[PDB]
């Protein structure tokens, strides 16, 4: 029908184009976890293993916007790479005109308002991908801002993406009630990766190998992604506990 | 097909081949037929001139572009005029900047990129006229076959227009003949007259409907008509 | 059908949008005029039957373009006022450039071009109002009467009518007016013009407005009692 | 007929009249009834408000009556989104005449130019025509007091007394019977309150739902002065005329 | 979308094809290009005696030695007439010379072969498709007397005797016989009147029929009503003897 | 066929009224219940915040923003629709006023400029107007306290007590139920808490409830001292810890 | 082919001709030609020409066709499949019928655009009569019939009543005079006089047509 | 449904049908493969011979990027050349500002945003071709294939076209041949054999073998065409294996 092809309001107020935006995010069946520690933030994304004809180093679900800042995207690939190019452009331009680092609170706001600009364009299609921004703020500290393809972003104690997100939220909710804190212990950023993966395996219910996962790490004034040898080193330390 | 897939140039098909391009090729089938072939040192094009009625004069389908180059227009009339001035501008732009005449392989790349921009853009009508372009450059004689989709293919010789299969059958058996003839521009023109004769259904056999153009390493591109082409006929 | 588009020529050779624009003219007011040897006369019908309407503040239907050139029309006034403004600006632009008074032939070709340009422009609605441009050429006493049609063409006429019951008045214009010998006197051309208007007006005075143009840039407007005087003379022949 | 194109104003209707103008008249009738009155010594403006809600503050807001300049006060009836765009544009254009010619713009000059602004959207461009019903009230030294109306077709018509909105034919009939050739300012106020009382569902004719503006030439030194009375003063004239 | 969608495409463009019927609805114009001159004629199509035939003119003069005619909507013609007059003074500007008939026709057809607003390598003027049937005839120092029909659809063709309008189909059948390479200037004037009288719906008269001639000495000359009436009596005298 | 869901962008609604406004008001009805109370000595606004996931931080969502220190605002509807509107609405108040008159925009001018953006969205085709409804409350020297209801159709009207969102019809009677125009600001906050509590009974605390007030200036929020001329901010946002204090005293 | 409304256009024109032609009036309802049964279409059409096919002292009249006149494309949307094959047999019965014109077939519908081009058969039907708006002279002929019975005052002539006439052809001139004679019964008089004409026509011309066709579009 | 009539519209399946039809249109084109070695990459393209009128070394579809990157695609020929001609300007634009040749992962970002934006534009028709590019930059050998949907990743081998099913099985065998991968000269003989195996569906027509590669050993980081005895050796090597 013609009413399902239009971006503007529907008769029931439920946009059909937006329902397909969230539906396309689960097309890849990727389960990622984003949690907040004390002084650090570690985010792990599920890495699908293709055949031997693909380079696993090139395949990544996490893009580096800048130092301390990182983004994981789950959804359509062609809209995932183009969305990363827009976040990097606004990050460098904001550090020039205003001469200050672009926080994920604002970095999730720019892409959220940019999605509404795409809805105002008839020829341009809005982004159907989820933009999850994580960093360590100078004041607020660890913060997670997950931008829906419809431009919705709000801070989270712990969040995930996938069909098991309901099971991940429930498992992490009862764990935070015992300690009464939303931050992971062991302030050392090396041990934060251990718990962030440990709570993910118990929530997903399936153990993953070094090639099945990609572990992003956002520290103070530094950002990096653990390679295949570093992720394998984490699995050895997690196995002993 | 009516609407559904391939209703617009942007609209694709379940197979993936746009049928709107094939519709533009249909005008070339019943359009003016032309036959051409080339050797290492020479290139020949024989085009049939059409008319409305007996009182209507025959119009030359061969249009001059460069001194060493030539082309024949079979297809939609208005689409063939813009591509003509485009090639005329590139030949002058290459002579003004690079001082060199526009290369044949370079003319095909610019002509392919010209018609491709209007194809990928919404709206507008793509070019449905066929172009057989010959030219003499440092690389020698070359003949390009321009399809309405923009495809460019290098051949010894080919033919488009009404009953184009008649000349193609002649060029397959004689392929080893005209390629070995060098320095004899008369024998290459005689082969073109016998090639179009098998293609034609014998509507009008007179001289005024045939326009023969030839270019080579010595004589540049020149369009002949009247008693000039009547010697071979 | 073809009423949704303009540039489409239709298999009948005539755009249906222009034909539908003529339907508004068929219900429009009656505009009749006749040019004589020494003068041109243009009548018009403005209905005064509407109650609580001040005639002093009501703009006249006849629009003054040049000193010796006036303008009359029939149709939607909202569309004509744009045509009137574009003609008046060009009317002043004629003396702003050529220094000569407005030419009837040049003004009609401009108004036809205004109808042409806005029709040839995509997304712009054409004017479905027929305008009558009359007047004398500069330093010439020969009368010039031109018309405009929604099809974007113009033509000249000795006597022409538009609006409601245009075919009925047209029969009155062909039989009772001789092109070979137009009326020489001013009173004869005005009296015969009223008789054509009395068909659509049906015995009324304030519903008839006639503006007579005279040589050497003279515009006269007949009052209500002066127009009603010609009505009385016509009724004398009917009651006889 | 069967296939009717409502999309673009450039598309002509089979009858010749745009159907968007027909349906725009229905939107005017859905709003409140506004009746302008042109008198010899001034212009009396009276209208009723559509909002019946008590929680809304009627005394601090004027939905219909607005002021273009000192000599012109208009009452708009129609879409609010289209009103503020045309009224502000009218205020800009009216001051532009005062910029060039250092004078106040006459009514006929302003009304004729504002009518072509609505027609500009229908004449060219794929934009929307603004269905609006104004009330043109002002005074100049040329023709005197001029009372005009604005139809959705973008035209203007001279009216001595006119009613727009709901009960258009019902209120206009009552005005034609009691109409006076002189139209005294005091009689124009009594004529307005008498007609609005019959066309309003409320028999008491509350003051908070009414907008009362009066132009009078009998001010000091014979100058035109526009004064919109407060709702407290609107209740006072209701007792003098005998409504309450 | 009615005519731009529902059709089953054969690889044709139905936009201009609908205008082909409007071409046949235009005024009937017949002309013959000979070695001693070019005789042209049109039809006034007066539906009422109050129409002024001297005020309206269906032929325009692009150059002193080159005439023109039109059959179709006058609105679409005025854009082409002003464009043809612009190209005429353009050649008189840069090269300061009378442009050839074939060279002028190709320059006029440059606008008739382009349509639409957006483009790539060529400028655009008209915002919507249009068309008009224009017959361009004249004389030059290259090919001599030439007559070309300007078609907004395809490329113009060279016609020695061309007929346009409603009677264009049947008149060309008569031009395949009566026309001959030995026709002089006087014989061409009487041949057009014999053909025009039959193809025209109304009776032959000086008011409803206007003809013109194109020669080298006189350039573009229009036959006066008195001169035309003299040629009408010569046609009636010849038909009376046969 | 049926209507194409036009804003009057390129097409006027044949029904005589725009049908998508009611569908845009459906998006307004889709919003949370947000109310406000206009009193003599102050104006109070109350709204509820969506819980969504239990791990979502409640301090990130702010449904009451700051335009000028003397004027507050509250909205109900889609999240990103309010941000694009206000980001443009701020630049209008700066250029058209604050870059000319060099002061803080009053209540009459600021609210009018916000509705003009919605008017441009309805007039300009291809751009859909945002379906959020804003309740703007402010205090100036000219008109004093003001409470305006900004509809997506481009119309605004003053209201003593009004509600928007799903409880727009329900809470409008509830505000008139317990509150009257003769009541002051202090007794109005208690009424706003009782009416908003009926919207959802799950959590009434300050986490999911954002309460803000307009009233006498606060010198702690001015940021500087020494100048008696410049007035302090008349808008003070209540901290969630302070909101629970009003709940125990409710 | 006739156009108009029943009682004036599709009635008065049909019955007026049968009087001067001295032919029996034969009426066949257009809906009765299709009985909703297969085979009744061609059967009932042949029987119409059979009654008039002996001495031919009559003329066939058919009025008010909303059904068989439109077959559409299918048996829905107002059309029927039996209508497609019925209109074809009526063509064979129209061409096969040959006489000097003693019997005619007169059918009147609202629109002929949905008719079968076969049954149209140009040259068999040369007459298309569209309903036109009569002038003021039409009312003078209708008044003269009733004024011969009802007596009128000397101050009111045929030119007085024809003054106000709005979109009425022949049907309501009798209906307007009905109210003109009804108002006189309130005044207890059998002869309508000048005082009655003014008050009676105002109750007629007013309060009837709600829609207004007016030139205030401006 | 009507999702194919309007470009850049979300389908109920999550991907636009026009984007899906562009992917299926690549299978109708010729089969083009590639091999990524340690010291460089090797490209092999298959070209179907229309008739005997074709002249060799004319219609070759091998495209060049700077001096260190070769380029080849599979799909519509006119649609593929416009994407390459734009990429030629992208490599030159980077050369103007940064005064250095463009690396391979940077060349994919420019063509990535170029194609992915067109899939987001209605006024621009998406590409129906799949481009295979690679070479040796300052960072070493890299290989990337740009799909018509806009997605691309690093590939140790490239397969597309109609014979991609038979070619993918042979590319996975490269690990079985040697654990470290074949050399530069060994990959040319290996890539040629895959063309003959993928030619089983095209056996009704003739073919012309065209192979190009760029490495740091022989060419020293230059894009050249395989000729001389190296081209004839790869032909005779595969003809003996297919026996």
């Amino acid at each position: 029908g013609y009413d399902r092809h239009i971006t503007i309001f529907s008769p029931e107020g439920r946009l059909y184009q937006v329902e397909y935006a969230f539906k396309a995010t689960n097309q890849t069946n990727i389960n990622s976890l984003a949690v907040r520690g004390k002084d650090c933030t570690v985010v792990i994304s599920q890495k699908k293993v293709p055949d031997k004809l693909l380079d696993p180093t090139t395949v990544s679900y996490i893009f580096c916007i800048s130092r301390t800042i990182g983004m994981v995207v789950n959804g359509p690939i062609p809209d995932a790479r183009n969305a990363a190019l827009r976040a990097k452009a606004e990050a460098a331009e904001f550090r020039y005109k205003y001469g200050y680092d672009m926080p994920c609170d604002v970095l999730a706001k720019r892409m959220a308002n940019l999605s509404q600009i795409y809805t105002q364009r008839a020829y341009m299609r809005p982004l159907g991908v989820i933009l999850t921004f994580v960093s360590v703020d100078e004041e607020l500290g660890p913060s997670i801002y997950k931008t829906d393809p419809a431009g919705y972003y709000v801070g989270y104690k712990a969040t995930a993406t996938g069909p098991k997100q309901q099971e991940i939220t429930t498992n992490l909710e009862n764990h935070f009630k015992k300690s009464k804190i939303d931050h992971i212990n062991e302030e050392s950023w090396e041990k934060v990766v251990e718990f962030a993966i440990t709570h993910m395996i118990d929530a997903l219910g399936t153990e993953f190998s070094k090639n099945d996962l990609e572990v992003g790490v956002a520290t103070k004034d530094k950002f990096f992604t653990l390679s295949a040898e570093n992720i394998e080193e984490r699995l050895v330390a997690i196995a002993e506990q | 097909f009516r609407n559904n897939y391939d209703g617009d140039t942007v609209t694709f098909s379940p197979t993936g081949r746009l049928f709107q391009v094939e519709y533009a090729l249909e005008a070339i089938k019943q359009g003016s037929v032309t036959v051409g072939l080339r050797s290492n040192t020479h290139a020949v094009l024989v085009a049939l001139k059409r008319n409305a009625d007996e009182l209507s004069s025959y119009q030359k389908k061969i249009i001059k572009c460069d001194e060493h180059m030539g082309l024949s227009l079979a297809g939609l009339a208005p689409d063939a005029r813009v591509l003509s001035n485009y090639l005329r501008q590139q030949c002058n732009y290459s002579s003004l900047v690079f001082n060199r005449k526009l290369a044949v392989e370079r003319a095909g790349h610019l002509l392919c990129d010209k018609a491709q921009k209007n194809t990928q853009s919404y709206g507008g009508r793509p070019y449905g006229v066929g172009l057989l372009i010959i030219g003499y450059d440092k690389s020698g004689a070359h003949l390009l076959e321009f399809q309405p989709s923009g495809n460019v293919t290098e051949l010894y010789g080919t033919a488009i227009g009404a009953r184009s299969q008649g000349a193609k059958t002649y060029l397959e058996r004689t392929l080893d003949t005209f390629i070995k003839i060098d320095g004899n521009p008369d024998e290459l023109i005689k082969a073109g007259v016998e090639a179009i004769s098998q293609s034609l259904r014998d509507e009008s056999l007179t001289v005024d409907n045939l326009s023969i153009a030839i270019v080579g390493k010595d004589t540049p591109f020149t369009i002949y008509d009247g008693e000039a082409v009547a010697k071979y006929i | 059908g073809y009423d949704r588009a303009l540039s489409i020529f239709s298999p009948d050779g005539h755009i249906f949008q222009v034909e539908y624009a003529l339907e508004a003219v068929k219900r429009g007011t009656c505009a009749v005029g006749v040019k004589g040897k020494n003068c041109v006369v243009l009548g018009c019908e403005r209905r005064s039957t509407l109650k609580l309407q001040d005639t002093r503040i009501t703009p006249s239907k006849v629009s003054k373009i040049d000193s010796h050139v006036v303008l009359s029309f029939s149709g939607l006034n909202a569309d004509s006022r744009i045509l009137i403004e574009k003609a008046r600006v060009e009317a002043q632009s004629h003396r702003l450039t050529l220094e000569d008074p407005v030419t009837v032939e040049y003004l009609t070709r401009y108004v036809a071009g205004v109808q042409q340009r806005y029709t040839q422009s995509g997304g712009v609605r054409p004017f479905g109002v027929s305008t009558l441009i009359a007047g004398f050429d500069p330093r010439d006493d020969e009368p010039k009467l031109y018309q405009t049609e929604p099809s974007g063409i113009y033509s000249s006429w000795s006597a022409q009518t538009i609006g409601r019951n245009s075919k009925t008045v047209r029969e009155f214009l062909e039989k009772n007016y001789d092109r070979k010998e137009p009326p020489a006197t001013v009173e004869e051309c005005v009296k015969l013009t009223v008789r054509s208007l009395l068909e659509v007006v049906q015995t009324g005075a304030k519903n008839i407005e006639i503006t007579v143009v005279k040589p050497d840039s003279d515009i006269v407007a007949l009052s209500s009692e002066e127009i009603n005087q010609y009505v009385t003379q016509i009724e004398q022949e009917k009651q006889e | 007929g069967s296939r009717r194109y409502d999309s673009r104003t450039t598309i002509f209707s089979p009858e010749g009249r745009l159907y968007q103008v027909e349906y725009a008249l229905e939107s005017i009738s859905h709003a409140g009834t506004a009746i302008g009155i042109m008198a010899s010594d001034g212009i009396v403006l009276a209208a009723e408000r559509k909002v019946t809600s008590t929680l809304l503050e009627q005394d601090t807001s004027t939905e219909k009556l607005y002021k273009l300049n000192d000599k012109i006060a208009v009452a708009v009836a129609g879409l609010t989104a289209d009103a503020e765009i045309l009224i502000n544009t009218a205020r800009i254009h009216a001051q532009n005449y005062l910029k060039t010619y250092n004078e106040d713009i006459p009514v006929e000059i302003l009304v004729r130019r504002l009518s072509d602004i609505k027609q500009g959207y229908t004449q060219h461009g794929g934009l929307r025509p603004f269905g609006v019903s104004f009330i043109y009230a002002g005074y100049d030294d040329r023709y005197g007091y001029q009372l005009y109306t604005s139809n959705p077709s973008g035209n203007y018509t001279g009216w001595k007394a006119i009613s727009v909105g709901a009960n258009t034919s019902a209120a206009q009939t009552l005005l034609q019977m009691d109409y006076k050739d002189d139209m005294k300012v005091d009689d124009a106020i009594e004529l307005a309150l008498k007609t609005l009382s019959k066309t309003t569902d409320s028999s008491a004719l509350t003051y908070d739902r009414l907008e009362f503006a009066t132009i009078r030439k009998g001010a000091n030194d014979g100058e035109v002065y526009q004064k919109i009375f407060k709702p407290q003063e609107i209740k006072d004239i209701l007792v003098k005329t005998g409504i309450t | 979308d009615r005519g731009v969608s529902t059709f089953s495409p054969e690889g044709r463009l139905f936009q201009v094809e609908y205008s082909l019927e409007a071409i046949k609805l235009g005024s009937t114009a017949i002309g013959i290009a000979t070695k001693e001159g070019v005789v042209l004629g049109v039809e006034k199509r007066a539906t009422s005696p109050l129409l002024e035939s001297d005020s309206i003119e269906k032929i325009v003069e692009i150059d002193r030695h080159i005439g023109c005619a039109m059959s179709g909507l006058t609105a679409d013609a005025r854009s082409m007439i002003e464009h043809a007059r612009t190209a005429a003074v353009t050649h008189n500007l840069y090269y300061d010379e009378d442009i050839n008939v074939e060279s002028l026709t190709q320059s006029v057809c440059d606008l008739a072969l382009r349509f639409g607003e957006g483009a790539s390598g060529e400028e655009r003027l008209m915002s919507r498709p249009f068309g008009v049937a224009l017959l361009i005839a004249g004389h030059d120092a290259d090919d001599g007397y030439q007559l070309f029909h300007a078609e907004p659809s395809g490329t113009f063709y060279r016609y020695n005797a061309k007929a346009i309008g409603s009677g264009s189909e049947g008149a060309q059948a008569e031009l395949l016989n009566e026309w001959h390479s030995s026709l002089t200037l006087k014989e061409a004037e009487l041949l057009v009147l014999k053909i025009l009288k039959q193809v025209m719906e109304e009776k032959l008269d000086e008011n409803n029929a206007q003809l013109s001639c194109i020669t080298k000495q006189d350039g573009f000359k229009i036959y006066d009503n008195e001169k035309t009436a003299e040629l009408i009596k010569e046609l009636k005298e010849k038909e009376a003897a046969e | 066929m049926t209507d194409r869901y036009s804003f009057s962008l390129t097409t006027f609604s044949p029904s005589g009224k725009l049908g998508q406004i009611d569908y845009a008001l459906t998006a307004v009805k889709q919003g949370v219940t947000s109310l406000g109370i206009k009193a003599t000595n102050g104006v109070v606004i109350a709204t509820e915040k969506k819980s969504s996931s239990p791990l979502a931080m409640s301090e990130t969502l702010s449904k009451v923003s700051l335009l000028t220190p003397d004027i507050g605002a509250v909205y109900s509807g889609m999240g990103p629709d309010y941000r694009v509107l206000v980001d443009k609405s701020r630049k209008v108040a700066h250029t058209s006023y604050k870059r000319i008159y060099g002061e803080y925009p009053p209540t009459k001018l600021l609210v009018s400029e916000v509705a003009k953006i919605m008017q441009e969205a309805t007039q300009s085709g291809g751009v859909r107007p945002f379906g959020v409804s804003l309740l703007i409350a402010g205090h100036d020297e000219f008109n004093g306290f003001s409470l305006y209801q900004v509809d997506p159709s481009g119309s605004y009207f003053p209201w003593k007590a009004t509600a928007i969102g799903k409880g727009s019809v329900a809470a409008k009677t509830f505000l008139e139920k317990r509150w009257n125009d003769e009541l002051e600001l202090e007794d109005a906050i208690h009424i706003a808490l009782l009416t908003l509590k009926e919207s959802v009974e799950g959590e009434f605390n300050g986490d999911t409830i954002e309460l803000a007030i307009i009233g006498d200036e606060n010198p702690d929020l001015l940021g500087y001292t020494g100048i008696p001329t410049d007035k302090g901010p008349r808008f003070r946002k209540l901290t969630s810890q302070e909101i629970n204090d009003r709940l125990e005293a409710l | 082919i006739l156009y108009g409304a029943p009682g004036t256009g599709k009635t008065l024109l049909a019955k007026a001709v049968a009087n001067q032609t001295s032919a029996t009036f034969l009426r066949i309802v257009g809906s009765e030609l299709i009985q909703k049964y297969l085979g009744d279409g061609p059967r009932l059409c042949r029987q119409i020409f059979k009654v008039a096919g002996e001495n031919a002292p009559s003329i066939v009249f058919i009025d008010e066709i909303d059904a068989i006149g439109t077959k559409r494309y299918d048996s829905n949307s107002g059309g029927e499949r039996e209508i497609q094959r019925t209109m074809l047999e009526l063509l064979n019965q129209l061409d096969g019928f040959d006489d000097r014109g003693d019997v005619k077939v007169i059918m009147a519908t609202n629109k002929i655009e949905t008719l079968d081009p076969a049954l149209i058969r140009p040259g068999r039907i040369d007459r298309k009569i569209l309903f036109e708006n009569p002038d003021l002279s039409t009312k003078k002929k209708i008044l003269g019939i009733h004024t011969s019975k009802m007596n009128l005052s000397e101050d009111v002539n045929l030119e007085t009543l024809v003054t106000t006439k709005d979109d009425l052809s022949g049907a309501d001139i009798q209906a307007m005079c009905t109210e003109a004679g009804l108002l006189a019964l309130r005044e207890r008089r059998m002869q309508v006089t000048a005082e009655d004409f003014k008050q009676a026509k105002e109750r007629v011309m007013k309060n009837k047509v709600e829609e207004n066709l007016e030139g205030l579009y401006l | 449904t009507g999702y194919d009539l309007s470009n850049s519209v979300f389908s109920p399946d999550g991907r636009n049908f026009q984007v899906e039809y562009a992917v299926k249109a690549v299978e109708n084109g010729t089969t083009s493969i590639g091999i990524k070695c340690n010291d460089g990459v090797v490209f092999a393209v298959e070209k179907l011979i229309t008739s005997k009128l074709l002249v060799p070394q004319k219609n070759v579809k091998i495209q060049v990027v700077d001096r260190h990157i070769g380029c080849v695609y599979s799909g519509l020929i006119p649609d593929g050349r416009h994407l390459v001609n734009r990429g030629r300007e992208e490599a030159a634009s980077f050369k103007k500002l940064y005064k250095t040749p463009i690396p391979i992962p940077a060349f994919a970002d420019r063509l990535g945003q170029y194609v992915q934006a067109h899939t987001l534009y209605n006024s621009v028709r998406p590409f129906g071709v799949s481009t295979i590019f690679g070479g040796v930059d300052k960072n070493g050998a890299h290989l990337y294939m740009l799909e018509p949907s806009g997605s691309y990743w690093g590939y140790k081998g490239a397969a597309t076209g109609k014979g991609r099913q038979s070619a993918k099985a042979e590319l996975e065998k490269l690990v079985d041949h040697h654990p470290e991968g074949l050399s530069a000269r060994e990959a040319v003989k290996q890539a040629a054999k895959i063309i003959y195996l993928a030619h089983e569906d095209n056996k009704e027509k003739d073919f012309e073998l065209e192979i190009s590669w760029c490495s740091l050993s022989e060419t020293n980081g230059l894009h050249k065409f395989v000729k001389g005895d190296l081209l004839q050796e790869a032909i005779d090597f595969a003809q003996k294996e297919i026996n």
